[PDB]
DNA sequence: CTGCATCCGTGAGTCGAGGGTGTTCAATAATTAGCACTAAAAGTTCCG
DNA sequence: CGGAACTTTTAGTGCTAATTATTGTCAAAACCATTGTCACGGATGCAG
RNA sequence: CUCGA
């Protein structure tokens, strides 16, 4: 089946793999974020439920009072969107909240709580978002941005390569909680082991083991073996067990049993440890000097004389042997050492440890977190007890403690908040079996161990840091608080938590306002992946490791998709079919393979579960019913491609689209592009500016229907039926009667939005694409806004383009351009710009808007009105005045000429300057819109009251149109009674209209009333200005290919190259990049162009001399019935015969052509389509010369190209300045196009001009023009006199830089 | 911190004659100190802001009064 | 001059201050520093002068 | 422009060896103790 | 002084204000508090925790992070020291007196223009009118057609048709400097002399961008006056394109 | 015009000869209007006069006036450009040691003292004593 | 030549992540279509090589500012020394051929 | 008294464009910012 | 252009009333980030 | 914070 907005102009499509899951909705992650953080949900899931349920209750100290949480509350929005877009006010929601405050009896346990208080209680604000995902904080649109941070949880760094300067390679293992203070296990170049918290001072391991309640003994027990030796008659055998002595040579000759089995001088290989496990001997004979070089393990006390004969951590001698010989203890055991099995590092770290017990080692590690305020047994157990155990203030959550559980191999897999002791066991046990040999390191550029946060989880922490303040404030007053005095609404306060939020959502590294010009460009900047930011790395700080890319990206992260510049890597975007994990991970979906057949199921796969399956190619060739054609198959194993069998596959792709991002999926043929060339063209596609009149693409991707829908730029319809009012202003949508709701139903309006600015200056319009009586089903578009076609994108326009040089006119990259394309109105883009004037409140008297202005003309007075405001479409020049203001002279900074002035004859005051909002040099618009805010209690003019008279009278207009379709609703509904309820519905007739002329009343006390403004100002009138730009020598154009350049001269039609048919070209481009510049695409997209232009001429051909629907269906069946095997399989039998003379006149402008991304075809298919029509079968066609007129030899290509038009007008960039404003601290100009400001000067110019000669030429570029007070003004009067004779004088930023050194104790003077 | 910390310690020095005993130092110097924040709190809010907006950024900035001077030669 | 443009400024300073060095600006970014004529291209001549 | 991270005998002539510290053997080849 | 650290009035509620000027009141505020301190006999710890304070404001006014910890005033950002507004690449001996900002001079964007010789480049008619204003101003008050310079300012603001054969005379043989804002070596900086081309783009010789190794791209480079004899046969004798 | 520059160390009766004025008060300026504190860190008196050819008091503005002070200001009127090479002093009851030759690594007051570094910095943060 | 080499004919051999040549080349050329695995081992080379000008420009200016630090305290003064010191210019022999 | 190794101070390109935020008790002793009242001096039309 | 009536103010006296900086404190009174950059010289302690 | 070189 297909919809009407594709039966309209359906696009024919090519590629051979078919799809089994659809496009899902490309914003769905930051609304199911947004939706996820404000929701009511029990049992303390996600959102602020498991923030009000973490802070609540609170007590007080120890006062038998408590402030209970029952439920909270969101309240309605004061405001529309675009009244709230208009007036600048955040687009914010109240936060009421429930709560409960009771307090026990005095002298009593268990006092009967006789005083309860319950009410609801009003704290902050939350800013709310649209249906795209965008926040509204002050007048602009502002989206957060996504950051990848590390994962909370455990890691094993390898300090490898030049640390230390040793040579020799290191094993770290940090601890990362989600919120608390880290803990940082670190090994030295020597065999000591250490510890450091929060990058403090080195401090051993081992003493925050002791200060966890645990014995020298119990540490060696549970850290190293247990060897066991034995007092016999005679030289003190020991237990043997041989996989113990692999690798150690023997120093004596061990024998057993009477019988000797290795000699001395002899290694143990592994047939040895079975020639003596088959023997099972146990005990051997073993020399003195053996154990004299051994370390004792425990403590062992003597019986008779009741004291320490050997103390711990000390290795034995010959008299410590007598000694324990002659105690009479049998059983010794000692420590097991071997530097294959297990290095020392437990035995030096205790030895180091000058500490030996528990109250100097909480006293040492007191010293090293907070040196001073020395304790005596309290602050020292108090802050070890503190800082690693209390719930407050360590907040590993359920994903820490799933990282914590998977990298350490057990099996449970949720846990408490808290840690213990035994976990500290189990990593440094990790690390000690991590040095010894066993077990691999853990990289840290894993997406497995990144996890990515949202706008949600981002904002429940600032609101956890609101509320924190929030408890603190409610502990200090309820510590003071009696009883029975007051309900509990001034216990809380509203700050800091609307002050916190507005921090956040308004000036952070992340929080910024998105571009504005481009729907690609708003449906690929909140797709992206920053890792900058709190929590994170700085861009200019970051080594080669986090910006390249690793395999487990396959689906993930776009590897094509990074900014060129400071941060390549850094910016990542999000993928296609790319989601969020529950815990905050990223998942691939693939289709589950079985033994025989390929299931067509979805599997969702995160980065860690990638390297045990097995995942197939995504263009694999495959035959009906699941089966693999061929036998042999590409895969990765673990992160490596390799050749695998067809036995062996577990899981397929689900699409070839997966790897690409929203942005790179548009551009066709990338898989014959360079990485360098899509790279640059994935980058110049998000700042293309929309044109007077869109034009569809002839090659697209399939993806161009998904990026036009999915974003905010079009009004999708919510309910299909019949269209019955379209205008240019509204859309009128009848619901059809089987959609209808059963009750209180109706028709649908849709109110399109107008000429606004956007934040680029970018000219947002939205068009209907309806006429009357047309039918519309569900989510079809109604209206086309900016760069869209009848519900699908179209950022630029198709042009003739030929490759051939042209006069040096393309010389580098340069673009040559007809007139053609500036008489047909194609390249015209709409800016608007804001100009605002503001009259503050200063002193000696306040500000007017008067338009009586002094000492100016009666021609610049000619624009304004009896009030001093320009008028509602007049037009105005660089230079002309808009508003009048006047000033009354008490501020600085004055004119030279009027200071002369006031020098002489001046101070009387009643006197105001010319200081008045007027249009900037170069930039001619119309003024159309004219917005006047007035504070309260201020008189407004004419103007203003007939302003808020019309934006009155459309108020009236829109309620009662409201009015009208409610009561045509509920007249509907009475007359669906007569198929004492007569009165009930009249009496809802009659409430209707009493809500209806409240409903005006709030309208009409929301319009007249004031807006809130700056502390000391009036009124504040902002002009609109509608300038329309048009192409001209020195912009920038480029192609989806990443071929950009500047249009060089316009050309007339004469002059360009034409045919034998006599059709100008008009894009004359240059050849000689395709072969450096490897990006050969752009060539078969220009002869897909010229195929598709082919059957659009001979639709045009068919149309233009009258035919029969016979034959148009039957060329149109041809064209779509091409033997490619493609996907799209439409026969044109199954129309109503009325919208196919439609989908001719859609068809007569061109063939809408899709492309797959690595699907595309073949060149035998584009050879076959160039057959069908006319066109020569090579591509070349011949063409003659403008000018001279003869035949040109070796044919050129020529075809249509999509080129879009970049944000780098040459309107834009261009400044020249004479003199102009200069700065007070150092004698400068200044820099800038909004000001009056040069260019500068650069550090490497100097010295360039100093590998010349140019002495006079620097002196006078620095001191003459730049610094000298007294030399500029002279060397003025000097150029017009016609004298061309300057004066060295003396600079004074070096006298700024005098007056600093002199400033401090360094004296320093110029001498004769 | 410690001018206000000082402050507080020497208007608890010079005021020490009035303690009648009904408590300890340490509720004394805890209400002098909050005093004294709260009376610095005060005054800071009747100063001006310190670092509100950097010289650098007040040039090529909109409505400079003294920071650019309208002179030509 | 010339060290104070680049980097350790302090240390060449607090080295310059309490030994009471005078230059005699004889070079070409100390020339450049004061604002007059290098004594490298048309300005030599007139440093020879 | 730049980045940031016994053998066989051609021609035909004769052959100089400077700083000379060598003995022959009996095999007929040459050996350097330098 | 005062001049060199401003404080002003900002319209709104917004203040502009130099870093130093904080710790100028913390130095005043303790330098009054120990004066102050000495004469009412107090302790001798309580002076020395004074001095200690004085000398830690005065330690970190004069360099601001070489004590064992930098104060901070907002932000969690260190305040900007005498010594701290000297060193770094915002200091007056990288950004104030080594590379400045000049005057006559502007910006465009590059354009192939195969029509012109080797010695010569494009310029725009507005930015000719804006680099050479003194010169018109000057060749309008040799001749007898504006008596003051305010009828001359007003004839060139106007936009007559008497300006422009004036602005073909003083630009015959005025070369100007043309500059890339990467300048690696001695050719960035060239002569050219300027011919009046219709548009809003700098004309180029092709066979000249070999030197400067900027493709036509959207590439922007800045252009200079002269405006001195001396630096004009400057320009005319080693900075030509036909002698480099 | 000048020859070689020369550098050297500021002697204290130096600065009270590039002194202009004593500061002594740690206000500012006034929040409500802006005109400067009488004896603060901008000031009249100290430095000089805010607007060109008017005084703070806004009794002498005319040409007759200019180069004589007020009664109780004491301003000689002039041009806003005085107010960039006039500077005043500090009058410390304590002696402070610089950081520039105290921490320079190496330091100049520890060579010359045969003094360690960590000795001075524990005299003068006044945790260990010095004899004379 | 490279450039049309890898254009007509197959690209040859790629890098790793490590720093050395993976062992599994790459069968296709720019004008038949490109594998997904193929692409990706291709950006991966290609993103380095595209960071390599981003990080090394900064260490050139660096260089370019020092050199001219240490440089330009000299000026040609003189017309002759009448020195008779000096080196022997001898071409490079060592290594190659010539 | 001759070396070991551990930190502490230096730095890490240039030229343009858009958009910009700060954690409060009560009651007073002096204290200065408006503001009424004259001041005819100074300013502004008008008749010969 | 020379005169008196007419009219509008910038300077001097006060005076009350919001801006200034002060006094009190007397049950007790569990506390900021850092932490994902690299690479030199050379003055420092151990620590034999 | 970001964009082009
Ligand atoms: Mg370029
Ligand atoms: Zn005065």
């Amino acid at each position: 089946v297909y919809s009407y907005t594709e039966k309209k102009r359906i696009r024919k499509d090519f590629g051979k793999r078919p799809q089994v899951l659809d496009v899902p909705y490309l914003l769905s992650i930051q609304l199911d974020s947004f939706q996820k953080f404000i929701e009511q949900d029990p049992e303390g899931q996600y959102g602020l439920e498991a923030a009000f349920r973490s802070v609540f209750p609170i007590q007080s100290y120890s006062g038998n009072s408590e402030l209970q949480y029952v439920s909270y509350r969101l309240g309605e929005p004061v405001f529309d969107v675009q009244e709230c877009q208009i007036r600048g006010v955040t687009y914010s929601a109240p936060l009421r909240v429930k709560l409960r405050l009771v307090i026990y009896e005095r002298e009593a346990p268990e006092g009967t709580v006789k005083d309860i208080k319950e009410q609801e209680v009003y704290m902050g604000e939350i800013p709310l978002m649209t249906d795209n995902g965008t926040f509204v904080i002050n007048g602009t649109e502002r989206v957060i941005v996504s950051q990848l941070h590390r994962s909370p949880g455990v890691f094993f760094d390898s300090d490898k390569g030049k640390t230390h300067s040793s040579g020799k390679v290191l094993y770290n293992a940090r601890i990362i909680p989600y919120r608390g203070s880290w803990l940082d296990f670190e090994f030295d170049p020597k065999d000591n082991l250490f510890v450091r918290i929060d990058r403090r001072r080195k401090l051993p391991a081992t003493i925050i083991l002791r200060a966890l309640n645990y014995t020298t003994e119990q540490i060696l027990d549970l850290f190293f073996e247990k060897v066991i030796f034995e007092i016999r008659d005679n030289k003190l055998q020991m237990e043997l067990v041989p996989e113990r002595l692999r690798g150690e040579t023997a120093s004596f000759d061990i024998e057993a049993n009477g019988k000797v089995y290795v000699e001395k001088g002899r290694r143990i290989t592994a047939r040895h440890i079975r020639q003596l496990e088959k023997d099972d001997v146990k005990l051997i004979e073993v020399p003195v000097e053996y154990i004299a070089g051994k370390v004792v393990a425990k403590d062992y006390i003597d019986e008779s004389t009741g004291e320490l004969i050997c103390a711990a951590n000390m290795e034995l001698s010959l008299d410590l042997l007598a000694k324990l010989s002659q105690s009479g203890h049998k059983r010794i055991e000692t420590l097991f050492t071997n530097d294959l099995d297990h290095g020392p590092y437990i035995s030096e770290t205790l030895r180091v440890d000058p500490t030996n017990d528990r109250l100097s080692a909480l006293v040492e590690i007191y010293r090293m977190m907070r040196p001073g305020e020395p304790p005596t047994r309290e602050a020292a157990e108090s802050l070890f007890e503190n800082l690693f155990f209390s719930e407050d203030r360590y907040d590993l959550s359920a994903v820490g403690r799933m990282k914590f559980n998977r990298s350490l191999l057990r099996e449970e897999i949720e846990g408490s908040g808290i840690l213990s002791k035994d976990d500290i066991i189990d990593v440094m046990k990790k690390l000690i079996d991590i040095r010894n040999g066993k077990g691999e390191v853990d990289d840290i550029d894993h997406l497995g161990n990144r996890r990515i946060r949202s706008v949600g989880e981002m904002a429940e922490n600032q609101f956890r840091v609101g509320l924190v303040r929030v408890e603190r404030a409610v502990k200090e007053r309820l510590s003071l608080g009696d009883l029975d005095t007051l309900m509990p609404q001034d216990m809380i306060n509203a700050k800091p938590i609307s002050a916190a939020v507005k921090e956040f959502f308004g000036s952070s590294q992340l929080s910024q306002f998105m571009d504005q010009n481009n729907p690609l460009s708003e449906i690929t900047h909140k797709r992206r992946i920053s890792a900058l930011g709190p929590g994170g790395l700085t861009r200019e700080r970051a080594g080669f490791e986090v910006r390249d890319v690793h395999p487990t990206h396959y689906g993930r992260v776009c590897p094509i998709e990074t900014p060129e510049g400071p941060n390549i890597g850094l910016i990542n975007s999000l993928s296609v079919y790319a989601q969020t994990n529950e815990y905050g991970f990223l998942e691939t979906p693939y289709r589950k393979v079985t033994d025989g057949v390929v299931t067509d199921e979805i599997h969702y796969l995160s980065a860690i579960e990638e390297g045990n399956y097995v995942i197939a190619q995504a263009n694999s060739n495959l035959d009906e019913e699941g089966h693999f054609v061929e036998d042999l198959v590409t895969c990765r194993s673990k992160g490596e491609s390799s050749l695998f069998s067809r036995d062996q596959v577990d899981y397929m792709d689900v699409s070839t689209q997966q790897v690409v991002s929203v942005g790179a999926s548009l551009i066709p043929f990338l898989e014959h592009d360079d990485a360098n060339r899509a790279l640059m063209g994935a980058n110049m596609q998000r700042q293309a500016v929309p044109t007077l009149r869109a034009d569809k693409p002839l090659v697209g991707t399939g993806m161009e229907r998904a990026v036009a829908v999915d974003s905010g730029v079009t009004a999708v319809a919510k309910r299909g039926g019949v269209v019955q009012y379209v205008d240019a202003s509204r859309i009128v949508i009848k619901v059809n009667e089987d959609e209808m709701y059963p009750g209180e139903a109706g028709i649908d309006i849709y109110n399109l939005t107008k000429y606004t600015r956007s934040n680029q200056n970018t000219c947002i319009n939205q068009m209907p694409c309806v006429s009357l009586g047309e039918p519309v089903e569900r989510g079809d578009v109604l209206a086309d806004g900016p760069s869209t076609d009848l519900g699908e994108l179209a950022l630029g326009q198709n042009m003739r383009v030929a490759f051939m040089p042209w006069n040096g006119y393309n010389f580098e990259d340069s673009i040559l351009v007809s007139e053609r394309v500036v008489q047909e109105d194609r390249f015209t883009t709409i800016h608007i710009q804001e100009l605002a004037c503001v009259s503050r409140d200063t002193k000696l008297g306040p500000e007017e808007i008067t338009a009586d202005i002094p000492n100016v003309g009666e021609a610049a007075l000619s624009k304004l009105d009896e009030s001093g405001i320009v008028y509602i479409g007049a037009e105005v020049t660089g230079g002309d005045i808009l508003v009048g203001k006047v000033t009354p002279k008490g501020e600085t900074q004055l004119t030279p000429e009027e200071k002369l002035l006031r020098a002489i004859f001046g101070e009387k005051a009643s006197d105001v300057k010319d200081s008045s909002l007027r249009v900037p040099n170069g930039v001619s618009g119309t003024v159309i819109d004219v917005q006047v805010f007035t504070r309260d209690g201020v008189e407004k003019d004419k103007r203003a009251l007939e302003i808020e008279e019309m934006q009155l009278k459309q108020a009236k207009k829109d309620l009662s149109e409201e009015l009208q379709i409610l009561e045509a609703g509920l007249f509907s509904r009475i007359r669906a009674v007569l198929v004492n309820q007569l009165e009930q519905l009249a009496e809802q007739y009659d409430e209707l209209k009493h809500e209806f002329e409240k409903k005006l009343e709030a309208k009409r006390r929301k319009i007249t009333q004031g807006d809130d403004l700056a502390p000391g100002v009036l009124k504040i009138v902002k002009v609109y200005l509608a300038v329309k730009r048009r192409i001209q020598p020195g912009d920038k154009m480029a192609g989806r290919h990443g071929n950009k350049g500047v249009i060089s001269k316009i050309n007339p039609i004469e002059d360009m190259p034409y045919d034998e048919n006599g059709t100008p070209v008009d894009i004359v481009l240059n050849p000689l990049g395709v072969p450096s510049r490897m990006n050969i695409g752009q060539i078969l997209e220009t002869h897909l162009g010229m195929a598709a232009k082919g059957i659009g001429d001979k639709i045009n051909a068919m149309l233009k001399q009258q035919q029969e629907v016979a034959k148009l269906r039957e060329f149109i069946q041809r064209a779509y019935d091409l033997g490619a095997d493609v996907r799209q399989k439409v026969d044109l039998s199954t129309f109503s015969d009325e919208e196919v003379m439609r989908l001719a006149e859609n068809l007569r402008k061109g063939m809408p052509i899709a492309t797959p991304v690595f699907d595309g075809a073949k060149e035998a298919e584009i050879k076959e389509l160039l057959k069908l029509g006319d066109l020569p079968t090579s591509g070349q066609i011949r063409l003659y010369d403008g000018r001279t007129g003869e035949q040109f030899e070796r044919p050129v290509t020529v075809g249509y190209m999509y080129m879009l038009k970049l944000n780098h007008l040459v309107d834009d960039k261009m400044h020249a300045r004479s003199t102009g404003s200069y700065s007070l601290v150092t004698q400068q100009p200044l820099g800038g196009k909004a000001q009056f400001g040069g260019q500068r000067f650069g550090e490497m110019e100097v010295w360039a001009l100093e590998a010349y000669g140019a002495a006079y030429t620097l002196q006078e570029m620095l001191t003459v023009k730049s610094d000298d007070v007294n030399g500029r003004t002279k060397m003025y009067k000097n150029i017009v006199d016609g004298n061309h004779q300057m004066e060295p004088g003396m600079p004074e930023s070096f006298n700024v830089l005098l007056k600093e050194i002199r400033s401090l104790g360094i004296n320093i003077e110029l001498e004769d | 911190v410690p001018d206000v910390v000082q402050e507080a310690f020497i208007k608890a020095y010079r005021a020490l004659d009035s303690f009648r005993g009904d408590s300890a130092f340490y509720t004394w110097l805890y209400r002098i100190a909050v005093n004294t924040a709260k009376n610095y709190l005060v005054a800071q809010g009747r100063r001006p802001p310190s670092s509100d907006v950097d010289a650098i950024e007040a040039e090529n900035f909109e409505s400079g009064g003294a920071l650019k001077e309208i002179s030509n030669p | 001059i010339s060290a104070a443009s680049f980097q350790e400024t302090t240390r060449v300073l607090t080295e310059a201050a309490v030994a009471g060095k005078r230059d005699e600006l004889r070079g070409l970014k100390e020339n450049v520093i004061v604002g007059r004529l290098i004594p490298a291209g048309t300005g030599y001549a007139y440093h020879q002068d | 422009q730049l980045t940031m991270r016994s053998i066989q005998v051609k021609n035909k002539g004769s052959i100089k060896l400077s700083n000379v510290k060598s003995v022959v053997n009996s095999s007929g080849k040459l050996v350097i103790t330098s | 002084p005062p001049d060199l650290r401003p404080l002003v009035p900002l319209d709104g509620g917004r203040f502009a204000t130099s870093d130093l000027n904080d710790l100028y009141r913390r130095v005043i505020n303790r330098n009054n508090r120990l004066k102050r301190l000495l004469d009412l006999a107090a302790p001798d710890i309580i002076v020395r925790n004074e001095k200690r304070m004085l000398q830690e404001a005065v330690d970190a006014l004069l360099d601001n992070g070489r004590r064992g910890r930098a104060i901070t005033g907002s932000n969690k950002r260190p305040l900007k020291s005498l010594a701290d507004m000297i060193k770094g690449k915002q200091g007056r001996f990288r950004q104030n007196l080594l590379g400045k900002r000049v005057d006559y001079s502007g910006r465009s964007v590059i354009t192939v223009g195969p029509y012109l010789r080797l010695h010569q480049c494009g310029l725009p008619k507005k930015m000719a009118l804006e680099l050479f204003k003194p010169f018109i101003y000057g060749k309008l008050e040799l001749r007898g057609l504006a008596t003051t310079i305010k009828a001359a300012k007003k004839m060139v603001e106007r936009e007559e048709a008497v300006v422009w054969d004036i602005l073909d005379e003083v630009i015959r043989e005025h070369p100007v400097l043309l500059n890339r804002a990467p300048t690696l070596h001695r050719l960035g900086i060239q002569a050219f002399e300027p011919v009046l081309i219709e548009g809003k783009a700098i004309q180029l010789h092709p066979l000249v961008c070999a030197a400067y190794n900027a493709d036509f791209d959207g590439d922007q480079m800045a252009v200079h006056v002269p405006l001195t004899l001396e630096a004009q046969l400057e320009a005319r004798a080693l900075m030509m394109s036909t002698n480099n | 015009e000048f020859d070689a520059i020369k550098i050297a160390l500021a002697s204290p009766d130096m600065i009270r000869s590039w002194s202009f004025g004593e500061v002594k008060k740690p206000e500012t300026i006034n929040y409500r209007t802006f005109k400067p504190e009488r004896d603060g860190l901008f000031c009249a008196r100290i430095f000089g006069p805010v607007k060109d050819y008017e005084c703070l008091c806004g009794k002498y503005k005319r040409l007759k006036h200019r180069g004589v002070i007020c009664e109780k200001c004491g301003v000689e009127v002039t041009q806003t450009k005085v107010r960039r090479e006039r500077m005043g002093h500090i009058e410390l009851a304590s002696p402070t040691a610089h950081i520039w030759f105290l921490k320079s690594l190496p330091s100049r007051i520890g060579l010359l003292l045969d003094m360690p570094l960590r000795d001075i910095e524990r005299v003068l943060y006044f945790e260990s004593y010095v004899v004379i | 030549a490279a450039q049309i080499r890898q254009l007509a004919g197959m690209r040859g051999l790629m890098a790793k992540p490590d720093g050395s040549i993976i062992e599994t080349p790459i069968t296709a050329n720019f004008r038949e279509g490109l594998n997904v695995l193929q692409y990706f081992i291709s950006t991966h080379g290609a993103r380095k090589g595209l960071a390599d000008t981003a990080l090394k420009t900064a260490n050139s200016g660096y260089l370019t500012r020092r050199l001219v630090d240490v440089a330009q305290d000299l000026v040609v003064t003189e017309d002759d020394c009448g020195t008779h010191e000096g080196i022997m210019m001898t071409p490079v022999i060592e290594g190659g051929d010539v």
